[PDB]
């Protein structure tokens, strides 16, 4: 990103509600793109939409989600370096396709354009699209 | 698409209502800003900010997804004429459907908010892949 | 979904495959695994060190699988119903996953039949088992 | 990427192939198998039906250049990223050919030498080819990020 970019993308994010957002985000992954709830056993009941959404831990996961989102919004010229740790965790333990980040990032800025209508503009969109391509081309690097 | 898809994606473009062409417009600026790749499939328009050409495919865009609104047991026959163009006479890159169906489910969320629930968004994202599949065939 | 002309295609090479069809199903998975480690996590269950009779007796059902699409190409949906239902309802496989069996069925395929493995052939069998990724991920 | 003695193993394995063969063939069969890269060769002329592509002087010509590139990065498997800096202006900067295409034309690699050397293609080669052009892909890329 652009200085401006960057000063664009971060005030944004200032205005941001991660709790909600995260746990839009998270549970909109798992509603629209079913086999990622592969990963999420655990979690207790993903079996509607509507279970999904509501359900407490999907809500907690998408807040640290997105919690990490935040770290990579202060290190935009360093997201290799700043999602090292996770792509190891999402890659060599998790082994999640890679394909999916990209997914996850696309979800997040739906629920932004969702949340803020038009205030997400088209050039802050798309300064987002920048950041969440960043994200998940850092956390595939370990592949 | 199943039925239960059919009945969300009629009753989303329901609520569009008036707006598909300025959604339409607004989907393109969108694909066009945050995926620049795909501008050079139009270096013979303006692609600035309410161009009249942006304006004017959008609107076509829109129609097209309007008469696949009307054809969701058709959609082969129905674009058949656009599946040949896009396919054959553009070689537009598959890749670029999905980056204009996001940029399409961007703009339905931003304008939408109440009516984007997850359900619809998964039925939409259904659809705008089901049309892309049969203009990419 | 296929055209006439990709259905001959897929018809003559699957016969051409013949009774080396399991052979081709198993050395496909083993390539799938070696090359993309990520896919080995299904498996939990299997042994996937090279000649595994589970990846060998696998191998046999995936054939066993293409064989029935091969003959049932206007209708991959009700001929594959259950298989459908098992890899996307049940075991939930991430649709990259069938480009990546997908591509180590053609690299195996080319191995063994180089003569029939045309450009156009090549290209028939690449839309086919796309056409039956989207059949098993719907 | 790759160890020493793995990269003796691939360089052994490379020296094996005929880039004017291989090449075109990889590049013909890009354009046969996913025709919307022909979308980038419209100066090429005759691309109308598959044997128009196969035998196309211009798409066996520029396939072997293609696999000249492969050759070079084979030599230099450790810096594949300042190799293919160069390819990468040239196909992200000017030609902004999506990127998912340098994943299909690697592996439309991998599909050709398999063709080619058949029994000597084996599993365990074909995965290091697998990281071999996955690299390729990723450097040609790196002006995208
Ligand atoms: C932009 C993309 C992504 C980011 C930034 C991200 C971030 C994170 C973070 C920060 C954690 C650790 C939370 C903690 O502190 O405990 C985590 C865990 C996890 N992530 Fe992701 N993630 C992403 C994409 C995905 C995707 C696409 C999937 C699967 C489809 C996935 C599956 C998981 C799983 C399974 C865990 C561990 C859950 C558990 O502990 O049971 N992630 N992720
Ligand atoms: C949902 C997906 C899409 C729909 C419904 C759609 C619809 C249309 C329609 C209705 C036209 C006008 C046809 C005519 O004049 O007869 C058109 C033309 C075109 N489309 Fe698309 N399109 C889609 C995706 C794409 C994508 C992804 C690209 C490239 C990134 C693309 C590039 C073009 C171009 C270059 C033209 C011709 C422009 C011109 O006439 O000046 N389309 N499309
Ligand atoms: C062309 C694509 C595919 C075909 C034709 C196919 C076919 C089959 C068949 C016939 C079975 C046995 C079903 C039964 O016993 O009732 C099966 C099981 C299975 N498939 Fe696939 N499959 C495909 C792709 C995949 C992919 C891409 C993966 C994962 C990377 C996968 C993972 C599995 C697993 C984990 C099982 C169950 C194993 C077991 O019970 O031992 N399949 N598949
Ligand atoms: C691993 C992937 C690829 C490699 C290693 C590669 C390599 C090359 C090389 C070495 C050249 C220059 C040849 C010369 O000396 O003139 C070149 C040119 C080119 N490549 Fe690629 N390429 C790749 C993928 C692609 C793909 C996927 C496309 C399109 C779909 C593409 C389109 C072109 C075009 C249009 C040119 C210029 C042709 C001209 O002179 O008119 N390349 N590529």
């Amino acid at each position: 990103l652009t200085a401006e970019e960057k000063a664009a993308v971060t005030a944004f994010w200032g205005k941001v509600k991660v709790d909600e957002v995260g746990g839009e985000a998270l549970g909109r992954l798992l509603v629209v793109y079913p086999w990622t709830q592969r990963f999420f056993e655990s979690f207790g009941d993903l079996s509607t939409a509507d279970a999904v959404m509501n359900n407490p831990k999907v809500k907690a996961h998408g807040k640290k989600v997105l919690d990490s989102f935040s770290n990579g919004m202060k290190h935009l010229d360093d997201l290799k370096g700043t999602f090292a740790a996770l792509s190891e965790l999402h890659c060599d333990k998790l082994h999640v396709d890679p394909e999916n980040f990209k997914l996850l990032g696309n979800v997040l800025v739906v629920v932004l354009a969702r949340n803020f209508g038009k205030e997400f503009t088209p050039v802050l969109q798309a300064d987002f699209q920048k950041v969440v391509a960043g994200v998940a081309n850092a956390l595939a690097h370990r592949y | 698409l199943s039925a239960a898809d059919k009945g969300n994606v009629k009753a989303a473009w329901g609520k569009v209502g008036g707006h598909a062409a300025e959604y339409g417009a607004e989907a393109l600026e969108r694909m066009f800003l945050s995926f620049p790749t795909t501008k050079t499939y139009f270096p013979h328009f303006d692609l600035s900010h309410g161009s009249a050409q942006v304006k004017g495919h959008g609107a076509k865009v829109a129609a097209a997804l309007t008469k696949a609104v009307e054809h969701l047991d058709d959609l082969p026959g129905a674009l058949s004429e656009l599946s040949d163009l896009h396919a054959h006479k553009l070689r537009v890159d598959p890749v670029n459907f999905k980056l204009l169906s996001h940029s399409l489910l961007v703009t339905l969320a931003s304008h939408l908010p109440s009516d984007f629930t997850p359900a619809v968004h998964a039925s939409l994202d259904k659809f705008l892949a089901n049309v892309s599949t049969v203009l990419t065939s």
